[PDB]
RNA sequence: AGUGGUAAUGCGAAACACUGCCAGGUAACAAAUCAAUCCUCCCACGGUGAGCUUUCUUUUCACCAUAAUCCACCUUGGGCCUUUUACCGCGUUGUUCGGAGCGGGGGCUCAAGAUUGAAAAAUGCAGCUCUACGUACUGUUGUGAGUUCUGCGCAUUAACGCAAAAACCUGGGGUGU
RNA sequence: AAAUUGCCAACUCAGAACUGCUUACGGCGGGGAAUCCAACUGUAUAAUUAAAACAUAGGUUUGUG
RNA sequence: GCCAUAACUGAAAAGGGGCAACAGAGAACCUGGGAUUAUAUUCCAAAAAGAAAUUGCAUGUGGG
């Protein structure tokens, strides 16, 4: 209680809570798991618009 | 002339459970809106032993549905449950080991555990170590699922009552011999006061109906009626048949 | 208790209002100027016997100087 | 091959764990006194905060400041992203690090360029904070 | 040398407890103190902590399951059944 | 509106200032083996006093002390970083470890000590010397044995798996903007 | 071939001559062949019974979704 | 445009009080004393024999 904050923490994120091998394993999965959904979200909107000209292009075919 | 020991355990004084080192009650998470319509995902953080079970527990971490917090949930684990697993929980959850989904959604012939006998009571059937229920059929007119309990006794339950998928963890336990009265001391240490077990014939006639005599014999026939009073109902209570079971294996129960 | 390094910090401590007494202890090797302030006891260890007497003369005016001796049991 | 200058990375180790950074200069071959692969990163020391309607200017203009760092980091201590920030060929010529005063005068230059990318609204992924 | 003929770990108990109850306990006392295969981490490192609780000493993974052996043979029958039944829905 | 080091992580006279809400850690628990702290015992060095002496005994006995609290920082056990990549190697009294990164080379840290100092000689003890609970002086090793403090735990036999909470600590997010 | 020159602690075991025994502190299993009973360690009539009794692991049965 | 001090409005906190441990948790002081007939980690007063640690509140100096 009487000590400075520096004997109980360290200068980076989650310092004094998490270690160096798992601060980085959260930085890496905060990037790779967010970006994996962006690949699957933009794949989903690209599929529904290809449906929007697979059948709306059949208005000029019968 | 004095009160029988089996009647005395219902006062529950020296004979209550030994629960100070127990964790909380193991149950499924609350059947909320988030499982009646979608799935909640959790994550297994620790696999735990409490005293007086032979099955492993698990703390699964959900987010609270309505508040900025996380809910620690103590479930009893299936086999293969590892820390990190991402349990899914709800209607739209897939069919995998560890997931908890309604019995309407689990296709037939599937081994389930922590199945609940009414919707919402958070798991009452098949929770001893190594046990499981098998889904036999579904009825869509009545909306009920009929499954085989671990005794073999069938039971129709509503198809909105959910169940976890798997064997209960910690199975294979009874297959090792104890070998010592010391090892049975510590087995019943975290349970309740019910050991060592003194036979009724070794007692005096004041303590037990079988006690007394010059030879240790039960005098009267030891199969008592269903309608015997407390104190008189000791022995083989309402035995339909006795003796060494020579033949098949009848399911026991009403 | 603390310890003074230089002489520029010793004269700041003897200028303080809490400094009741400087106790002068003549070791056979060094001298010790033990300023008794209101919380700590500050000590300047002067190893040179000639520079020690020059430092005693700079705390003349209004601070109490005490020559530390071996007080017997009979003073009690 | 892919660690071209002008490429957004995410610093994975150190006091700047989880900050975004763009590659200024790059040294794929190790050498004496830095026996490792490395990259001169110009990252974000302090991300600009979000502004909402109701805030005055001189409250928006202070909440929208970027702070930078300009600093060589080992290649295994950042994580490259497909995202890019257009470091021109005439701008990394003006970024020297092998000095004490020409690293201060080059850190005010990078801070001004990133502020101009931010006020113009270009590359707004780079100025969003990484939430882990 | 070889220290006993056929009482292995059960030589702990001496001339006690009957020959065959020492042998039913022998296959399961050997099994729970043997290090099993960390299929997560590739190593032979699963040691049982408490009853039903296993832990890869290389991978620090804690797996529920099986009182005296890591995977009971009724589990692998179940894992195949769940894997088959999720292929019929996809 | 904190700031160094590729990194393990560093830097505190007073802004590296504050905490609706959240999450961690501390409190907080565990064998045996080996190594073992304070301290005790012994041995070795000697100094002071005392005891023995027909003979012997470079001799026997006593004593030889250093409290908290600071301050500055050589070992031998943990964790790790960076560089060389190694699939036989490193290591323990001991049941084992390594491409999920061994071993070397440089490091960063933590824990237990050691050391220099302030305290502290002014104190303590035993002697002794001088004209009254008086004075002036004199003195202040050990690869021995025992020590649970510690190393020490996701830590014991186990169908035994080993309390809790207040209080506190750090972070996340926010404010300062 | 540091495979050898210096210095030094703390103990333990084995061997050897020489010499003595009045077998001489304390402390410290007598042993063997079978028969009965209970497997075992354990509990147990405070104040006449510690047993072959009771417990025990093991075996079986019953009731119970 | 930051504080801080006084009175209206109202986000957010489900789960009433009090006991139970002089061996668990927690807990800021250590020696010396010629200081007793008897108490002392408790008494010792300006050279406290002295050396500290800690809590509350306050001035001054200095810094934002
Ligand atoms: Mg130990």
């Amino acid at each position: 209680r009487l000590a400075s904050r520096h004997e109980k923490s360290v200068s980076r994120a989650y310092g004094g809570v998490l270690s160096h091998d798992q601060v980085r394993d959260r930085v890496v999965r905060a990037f790779l798991v967010e970006e994996q959904r962006i690949v699957k979200q933009a794949l989903k909107e690209h599929s529904k618009m290809k449906l929007s000209h697979k059948r709306t292009a059949n208005k000029k075919k019968s | 002339g004095k009160t029988v020991l089996s009647c005395r355990k219902g006062n529950g004084s020296v004979y209550q459970v030994h629960g100070h080192k127990r964790l909380g009650p193991a149950k499924l998470r609350i059947l909320d809106y988030a499982e009646r319509h979608g799935y909640m995902r959790g994550v297994v953080k620790s696999i735990e032993h409490e005293a007086g079970r032979g099955a492993a527990l698990a703390r699964v971490e959900f987010r609270h549905p309505y508040k900025f917090r996380r809910v620690k949930e103590l479930m009893v684990a299936p086999e293969g449950m590892f820390t990190g697993q991402s349990v899914f929980c709800g209607q739209k959850a897939p069919l995998a080991i560890g997931n908890v989904l309604p019995l309407g959604q689990i296709t037939e012939g599937c081994i389930v555990c922590n199945v609940e006998a009414k919707p919402g009571d958070r798991g009452t059937l098949a929770r001893a170590s190594g046990d499981y229920c098998i889904i036999i059929s579904h009825n869509h007119e009545t909306g009920r699922t009929r499954l085989k309990l671990p005794s073999g006794q069938k039971k129709s339950v509503p198809s909105t009552s959910r169940a976890m998928i798997g064997i209960i963890s910690g199975g294979g336990r009874i297959e090792k011999p104890v070998l010592k009265a010391g090892n049975s001391f510590y087995r019943f240490r975290g349970k309740r006061n019910c050991w060592p077990k003194v036979r009724g014939v070794a007692r005096n006639p004041v303590e037990h109906p079988h006690g007394g005599g010059n030879h240790q014999h039960i005098g009267h026939p030891s199969t008592v009626s269903r309608h015997s009073p407390p104190g008189q109902k000791v022995g083989l209570i309402a035995a339909r048949r006795t003796g060494r079971i020579r033949g098949g294996k009848a399911v026991k129960g009403a | 208790p603390r310890e003074i390094k230089t002489l520029k910090e010793f004269l700041a401590i003897c200028s303080r209002k809490d400094a009741r007494c400087v106790k002068v202890k003549h070791n056979p090797s060094a001298t010790k100027f033990k300023v008794r302030c209101s919380r700590y006891l500050y000590t300047l260890v002067v190893n040179d016997k000639k520079k020690a007497d020059k430092i005693e003369r700079s705390i003349h005016p209004s601070v109490k100087k005490i020559a530390v001796t071996a007080r017997s049991h009979a003073k009690t | 091959k892919f660690l071209k200058p002008g490429k957004v990375v995410i610093v994975t180790a150190g006091r700047y764990a989880g900050h975004k950074a763009v590659i200024v200069q790059n040294s794929d071959i190790a050498t004496k006194e830095r026996p490792y692969g490395r990259a001169l990163l110009a990252g974000i020391k302090k991300y600009p905060k979000k502004v909402v309607r109701g805030m005055s200017k001189q409250t928006i203009a202070r909440r929208s400041q970027v702070g930078v760092f300009l600093r060589v980091v080992n290649h295994k201590h950042f994580l490259p992203t497909r995202y890019n920030v257009d470091m021109s060929k005439e701008l990394r010529g003006k970024i020297n690090v092998s000095d004490a005063s020409k690293r201060s005068r080059s850190k005010r230059l990078v801070r001004h360029v990133f502020q101009a990318r931010y006020n113009a609204g270009s590359s707004m992924w780079f100025f969003q904070r990484l939430r882990f | 040398a070889k220290r006993t003929v056929k009482m292995g770990v059960m030589g702990r108990y001496g001339t006690r407890y009957g020959a065959n109850p020492r042998k039913r306990a022998k296959k399961l006392e050997v099994s729970q103190h043997a290090k099993h295969f960390c299929s997560f981490c590739g190593k032979f490192a699963f040691r049982r902590k408490a009853v039903g609780i296993w832990r890869c000493d290389g991978c620090s993974k804690t797996v529920a399951g099986g009182a005296y052996t890591l995977s009971t043979p009724n589990n692998s029958t179940v894992r195949s059944t769940v894997r088959r039944l999720r292929e019929l829905a996809k």
